[PDB]
């Protein structure tokens, strides 16, 4: 009846302060109307985006005299807050004839509006601390201050409350002895037609614009409503707590489209199918945490398009890649795939100059959450929460695209000291900076940079009110009313008094002040970060990341083997193939089976971490870094193999070349005899095994390809486990790489084919021990893209790395040290390996340094510590440790370090137990056995040093054997060989036999 | 105006060329890269004359004197090296800068140098000995370009802080501090002197008393908008819109009658800022457009590129 | 045209250098010797830049595409190396092909490249796959140099039975069997389009109904003549003697109005053919000059040579 069918302006639709009159909101609001302008404190129990807050501004603006507060209450409020908030608005504590509290504009009364006030938590024995000083200071009108321990009368102050249903979890009832001076009214969610008419008004408000679409309105806001009502009866809360849909989301859905449709002149009905599907998309496809409700998404969006469209052209307007930019053009337009990752790339090549030298690979993914990003950096209040595993890349892509829209992004710098003042001078100073000297800030905050719960009620009221309240306290109130004065003259706007100018600085910071929040996907603490901060998950825009699908995994492979000779025309397609990738081509060529193995690998650690966790103690979590850092150690290790095996090929075919020569040269003297024929026979024993390598060098870079991939996998990913897991790794890996017919060479140890002989004796003569997971560690600390974290009960690593880098002048320090800062500097200027004990009590300063936030300056790299900005010099090197097996590092510190494990095997504590008791029991026979194993260490690095320094001289001589030197050289390197094998065959026949057989009782 | 036929499409670079320019007399251009080559060609022939190595990193900025005698570069080496373009020589060096220098200049009295850097400052030197003499500071982040007015007593500079700072030189006040751009502001222009009247007419600004309509400027940035100023007011006479990506480079046509400028949608754009009658669009290159240059009185046009080629066109 | 001074003269190969060629668009020289490393130099400032020792034994000749980003490298080691000249890395390595692979070239198509060898015949290879689709069969001995024309439907190939021939493409017939040499040839060179006309009026040769003079040919042998071949009738068109001992290089000026030759006389010889009014000869080297090679645009020549020195000339 008092509902009228109002049009509303084709501008504005869906703002803010607009609402379509109907039967619920006008019975509500006189409601509301009724009890507020008698007085009474009230409260609205509904779901979430009901429409309580909207309802509640409609009734205020009525009463002209009244003017609103706002409150946000968490699970971690006080009554501080409210005493907060009556210092900061309510000034006058007077106290005439007694001690009454009133605000400063006389004769208007005053609203706190308390949201979720249901949230407050109840201590042990059930009781809610804000919950009992509201019905006191409401019952008894009135409360006690604890500066005089005096009454206070509540003047020209009322409190209207907005909760949820007690059965939604993270709710909790109130006491009954509260709800008497409170009345309760349910908002419950607008029925079908409520909505269909409310926003049938928006749609036709908003299609106004474009001339030609109006016999379109009521369609599309159809459609709309239609797939609105299934995403809340098939995403309940009852799957993942942040899985609530309200008419908010419809609201935001008529935003988007007609923002999207505001600087556009002209738009076929496909362009409206296509920008209302990509809105759906960017509102019901991001929050799913599994790909099967996005199929499922995708399926029924298309379903409902088609329905609602009949006569409609389907691929023009729903295509797959459904993608939106205004970066490519100045107006936001569908974008083709691959001119935007070509544009990305560009960008990004520029990005590096500027910031963040580290290289990114540009997937499908990455752009589809750029974009994202990027629509929410060009919202006014544009708070974001994106949800993935650590190292997936949330930082570094909000750091770039904050980069592409202007804005200066600013972290805060956490330590071990941190505390709440700390942040509460972080939140002073970014505050400063965004509303007085206006300036967009991309404030990045992180799950773990939040230590108390102080920080996260500030961020609340940040994020939700745009300002938090008594920040800017004395002092600093009176130094921000003069920046921001200073500001306003600068602006243009005139203005003197206290409040003028803070609710400018208000709307300013709301303006240009952006906050991602970084979450890692936890279970069970989403509900409970939704409890502790209702923002994050009311004025933040949650993007689920995840973790990188296979599809990227695969992608990635292939970009960065994109160099690699892996390319094998005769690779034979086996009858089964294992296929890991969802799109790999079904006749795959030999790239595509070695990128297929490589994601199989990494989803492969995923299984292990399964089974480890099910039956085992701690499981390290499997990051992209992991993967990165895998394909980085493959690439490089192949380089390196391949330089080897080629050059060592070439010596040998020089060499060979040569030697026919000579054998020309003896027969055509034949045709200072006795010596050449001596000679060609003694080179002839060992050209029988040059031939024999020269031959199998086609097969050696025929399996180059699987042995490089095992090592690498090796070497990257089975750095925490056991022996018998890592055994267990790399025996599954080497059946599937068996599966898919890919050659490498197998009965090879992979500690001798990491590492030759040469440096295995200088790290045993390094105090290492000599069995095969210490020269696997080694090997591993040797070859490492992210520092090395040495996780060792006994100390031996330490004193391994104390003296291999020993040369270098490596410096000892702990974190716990106070001058840890200073030598760590000292590092960073001088170069000089660092090793950091105590890592426990991890310091986050390092978190730059170890992810290489390098900064070229023309031929110097430069690196930010804290606040303080460093150059770096190439020889610094860093190392971690610690002495506990069994300890839990921070999260943002797990996936930014390599991990070598140095636990103790079965085989090692024999031979320490034998190696001791043939010490004790019989030193003489232990002196033998020290002395022989030395010895024979110096034969084997003599005969590598004779063997190669005789290839080495023969492909020196450009001449013939009628040189001097070299039949002098010759004669007494095989004298010299053959004497060395005259001792080790005799050491290893009459005097090692009786060693063992004396060590074998 | 140029048009779409390109004379020459000159390539030699190995890396993206940053900054193209033409020599004030003779019938010469010079290309700056990335590869810390300043490569001389000839834009009448479309033919390369001579390189010039010295740099030790990209060179951003080249600009010659009023003789031209002169050419003074700028490179990421945080070096400026000043050259004999006679004897094809450098005969000086200067240091000073913390982090690369991305803008050189030289003042039309051709006594001095300035240059702006990564170091948030502009220096100021002496062409005599090579020894710093003034350091305007103010900005707050990483000035991308400094350009003299036309007498030398006035420079303008542009920084990632998204704001544009006119300093006298006289006392290195800042004289003006024209903030409107929403991003990073590329690349700035002063006007010339011959359409300060034609400006007048455009925007409609009202004269003062001592009768000089105030310098003008012009200002593009990563906002894809090309915005004026007036000095004298420091207030913004207009915005120009149409660019599809990022303004890299923008210059008055010496006529006063068009406004040419080049971004990275690959676009050469010619403007009408009298009447907005003309609203040319060229497609320059195949990447993005680096920089841009018009030849003060042959009727030639040269554009820099990623795509490492130079490209000549005609104006018809 | 060369003249007597040496511009530079870059020594840093520790073998024979075999073959010298010119990067397309970039400034750069690039080397091929018998220590099995590929060397890259300035010739513009006599500069070294890099050297890729990825090749396993002597690599014989060295072959850039159109577009200057990849380059086929051929060696003792009966292997094809493709280089991409952007990464400076090996991105496939074809093998098969036996024996000593004498020659390898990029098709002006730039998808396929061709290679010739001791085996008797002669592989076509694809750039995306590597993978043998056409095998040329027909040589009796070693086949020394192959070049395609500047179109890729010919290609061309000198062997040491004395015989040139001259295939086609696309259908695998032997389009030309030219064989007058008193020795063996060692190689061949097609003739651009700018001299077919001067060839006209040089030899008298006679013009068919097409009006096309015909495509020509070159090939010098180790008989110290080179022949000059009209691939259409497959005539003598004219004989050129002179060199001292046998010729290993020969190519038409850019001008298309000299004919240059490197040969085993350790001197370079520029001829003229139309009038034959040049004959200069210059001691190119102290030893034997192993290949030759004139820049394109620049008035540079480059000679590799037996003494491990590259020496490099300038045009006047
Ligand atoms: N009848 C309506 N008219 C206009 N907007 C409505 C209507 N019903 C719901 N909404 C929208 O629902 C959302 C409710 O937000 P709000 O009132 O803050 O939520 P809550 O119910 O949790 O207090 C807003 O986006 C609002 O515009
Ligand atoms: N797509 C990617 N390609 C390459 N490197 C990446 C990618 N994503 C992240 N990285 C690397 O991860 C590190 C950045 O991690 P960061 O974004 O801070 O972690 P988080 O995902 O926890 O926010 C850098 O080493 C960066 O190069």
């Amino acid at each position: 009846a008092k509902v009228p069918q109002i049009e509303v302006e084709t501008h504005k639709v869906a703002a803010p302060d607009v609402v379509v009159p109907t039967l619920d909101t006008v019975r509500h609001e006189a409601l509301l109307y009724t009890w507020l302008a008698e007085h009474k404190p009230l409260v609205l129990c509904g779901p979430p985006g009901s429409g309580k807050t909207m309802t509640l501004f409609s009734a205020l603006r009525a009463l002209p005299d009244m003017e609103v507060v706002g409150l946000n209450f968490s699970s971690a409020t006080t009554p501080e807050l409210l005493l907060k908030t009556f210092d900061h608005y309510c000034e006058y504590r007077r106290t005439p004839n007694g001690v009454v509290l009133a605000p400063v504009q006389l004769g208007k009364w005053l609203v706190l509006f308390c949201d979720e006030i249901n949230l407050p938590d109840m201590d042990k024995y059930g009781t809610q601390r804000v919950i009992s000083f509201i019905r006191q200071m409401v019952e008894h009108g009135g409360f006690y201050r604890t500066s005089d321990q005096t009454w206070v009368k509540l003047e020209r102050i009322q409190f209207v409350g907005a909760c949820n249903p007690p059965t939604d979890p993270g709710r909790k009832p109130l006491s009954h002895r509260f709800l008497r001076h409170v009345p309760v009214v349910y908002v419950d969610y607008p029925g079908p037609a409520s909505l269909t008419q409310i926003y049938g008004t928006f749609n036709r408000a908003m299609l106004r614009l474009i001339p030609s679409l109006r016999t379109y309105a009521e369609p599309l806001t159809a459609a709309m409503v239609e797939f609105y009502t299934m995403s809340q009866e098939r995403f309940t809360q009852d799957t993942q707590p942040h899985y609530i849909y309200s008419p908010r989301e419809m609201t935001r859905w008529v935003r988007g489209i007609f923002e999207a449709l505001r600087p556009l002149e002209t738009l076929p009905v496909e362009g409206l199918i296509r920008i209302w599907a990509h809105e759906a998309l960017r509102l019901f496809q991001d929050r799913l945490v599994e790909d099967e409700e996005r199929r499922w998404t995708d399926e029924n969006i298309d379903t409902v398009a088609l329905k609602h469209f009949p006569n409609i052209d389907r691929e023009k307007a729903m295509s797959r890649p459904i993608l939106y930019s205004n970066w490519l053009s100045k107006d936001y337009i569908p974008v083709d795939q691959e001119e935007l990752r070509d544009y990305v790339k560009a960008r990004l090549k520029v990005f590096y100059e500027e910031e963040l030298d580290v290289p990114l690979v540009l997937f499908n993914e990455v752009l589809d959450h750029v974009l994202r990003i990027d629509r929410i950096f060009r919202q006014p209040q544009g708070h974001l929460l994106l949800i993935g595993v650590s190292g997936a890349g949330k930082t570094t892509l909000s750091r770039f695209v904050a980069w592409m829209n202007g804005l200066s992004v600013y972290q805060i710098k956490v330590h071990r000291k941190y505390t709440g003042e700390d942040f509460d001078e972080d939140l002073r100073t970014v505050l400063r900076r965004s509303g007085c000297k206006n300036e967009k800030i991309a404030f990045i905050m992180d799950e773990s940079n939040v230590l108390d719960s102080g920080f996260l009620e500030r961020m609340n009221t940040l994020l939700a009110n745009g300002e938090v309240p008594g920040l800017f306290e004395g002092d600093e109130y009176a130094t921000l009313m003069t920046q921001c004065k200073e500001g306003a003259q600068k602006e243009g706007l005139m203005l003197d008094s206290h409040e003028e100018l803070y609710k400018w600085f208000t709307s300013q910071v709301i303006r240009n002040l952006h906050v991602v929040f970084t979450m890692n996907p936890s279970s069970e603490g989403l509900k409970d970060r939704a409890a502790t901060s209702p923002a994050l998950f009311n004025r933040c825009v949650l993007n689920w990341f995840g973790d990188w699908s296979t599809e990227a995994l695969y992608q990635v492979g292939k970009e960065f083997t994109s160099k690699m000779d892996l390319e094998k025309p005769n690779y034979i397609v086996p009858d089964y193939m294992p296929v890991v990738y969802d799109k790999l081509p079904q006749p795959p060529s030999h790239r595509e089976a070695i990128v297929n193995s490589c994601v199989f690998v990494h989803q492969t650690l995923h299984q292990a971490n399964a089974r480890l966790a099910k039956r085992g103690g701690r499981t390290m979590a499997i990051t992209p870094r992991h993967y990165l850092d895998f394909i980085n150690h493959y690439a490089n290790l192949f380089h390196e193999k391949r330089s080897e095996l080629e050059e060592q090929q070439m010596h040998l075919n020089v060499g060979l070349r040569k030697i026919k020569e000579t054998v020309d040269q003896v027969e055509e003297l034949r045709r200072k005899v006795n010596r050449s024929t001596a000679l060609l026979k003694s080179l002839s024993a060992e050209r029988e095994r040059w031939e024999k390598t020269s031959e199998t060098f086609k097969n050696q870079m025929s399996t180059i390809a699987g042995d490089c991939l095992l090592s690498a996998a090796f070497i990257a990913y089975a750095g925490y486990f056991d022996q018998q897991m890592r055994q267990n790794l790399f025996t599954t890996w080497s059946h599937h790489l068996q599966q898919a017919n890919i050659q490498f060479r197998t009965d090879i140890a992979r500690t001798e084919y990491l590492s030759n002989a040469d440096e295995r004796l200088r790290w045993q003569a390094s105090s290492l021990p000599a069995d095969d997971l210490c020269t696997e560690n080694a090997i591993m600390l040797k070859r490492f893209n992210r520092y090395p974290l040495i996780i060792d009960p006994s100390g031996q690593a330490t004193e391994f790395i104390m003296n291999e880098y020993k040369d270098r002048k490596i410096t000892r320090t702990s974190f716990l040290d106070d001058a840890f800062r200073k030598n760590l500097e000292s590092a960073l200027r001088f170069g000089n390996p660092l090793l950091v004990q105590d890592v426990e009590s991890y310091d986050p300063v390092l978190n730059p340094v170890l992810n290489r936030e390098v900064r070229r300056t023309g031929g110097r790299v430069l690196i930010t510590l804290g606040d303080q900005d460093i150059d770096l010099s190439p020889s610094f090197v860093i190392f971690l440790s610690t002495r506990d097996p069994t300890v839990e590092f921070p999260p943002d510190l797990c996936s930014r370090v390599t991990f070598v494990n140095f636990t103790v095997t079965r085989s090692s504590l024999q031979s320490q137990c034998l190696n001791e008791v043939l010490k004790a029991e019989r030193p003489d026979v232990d002196e033998k056995r020290s002395d022989l194993l030395k010895l024979q260490g110096e034969f084997q690095l003599r005969l590598r040093q004779l063997e190669k320094s005789l290839l080495q001289a023969l492909n020196e001589v450009k001449g013939r054997i009628l040189d001097d030197d070299t039949i002098i050289t010759t004669l007494e390197n095989l004298k010299r060989e053959a004497a060395e094998v005259t001792r080790k065959v005799e050491e290893t026949d009459i005097v090692m036999q009786e060693v063992e057989t004396v060590s074998q009782q | 105006i140029p048009r779409p036929p390109e004379k020459y499409a000159l390539s030699g670079h190995r890396s993206p060329v940053t900054r193209v320019i033409f020599h004030p007399v003779f019938s010469v251009m010079v290309s700056a890269s990335e590869d810390a080559t300043i490569k001389v060609w000839d834009y009448e022939t479309g033919d390369f004359e001579r390189t010039l190595k010295g740099h030790t990193d990209s060179v951003q900025d080249i600009s010659f004197d009023h003789s031209g005698k002169l050419l003074a570069s700028c490179s990421a080496d945080m070096t400026i090296k000043l050259w004999d373009f006679q004897g094809f020589e450098c005969i000086r060096t200067m240091h000073g800068h913390d982090h690369n220098v991305s803008s050189v200049a030289i003042m039309p009295n051709g006594d001095h140098i300035v240059s702006a850097s990564r170091d948030k400052t502009i220096k100021m030197w002496e062409v005599q000995t090579g020894y710093c003499v003034k350091t305007f500071t103010g900005h707050r982040e990483w000035v991308r370009m400094v350009r003299p007015n036309q007498d030398g007593t006035l420079i303008a500079s542009c920084s990632n802080d998204q704001t544009v700072r006119v300093w006298v030189v006289a006392t290195k006040e800042c004289k003006a501090e024209l903030r409107e751009h929403e991003h990073v502001v590329e690349c700035i222009s002063w006007a010339p002197e011959s359409s300060y009247s034609s400006i007048s007419e455009a925007t409609g600004s009202e004269t003062k008393k001592s009768g000089k309509p105030g310098p003008f400027l012009l200002s593009g940035s990563r906002d894809k908008t090309i915005k004026m100023w007036d000095v004298s007011t420091g207030m913004c006479l207009m915005t120009l819109v149409g660019h599809d990506n990022w303004v890299r480079g923008v210059l008055f046509h010496s006529g006063g009658k068009f406004i040419l400028s080049c971004a990275d949608d690959k676009t050469l754009r010619v403007w009408d800022y009298k009447n907005k009658r003309c609203m040319k669009t060229l497609n320059a290159h195949e990447h993005f457009v680096t920089s841009l240059d018009f030849h003060k009185t042959a009727p030639y046009v040269v554009t820099g590129s990623v795509d490492q080629t130079v490209k000549v066109w005609e104006c018809r």
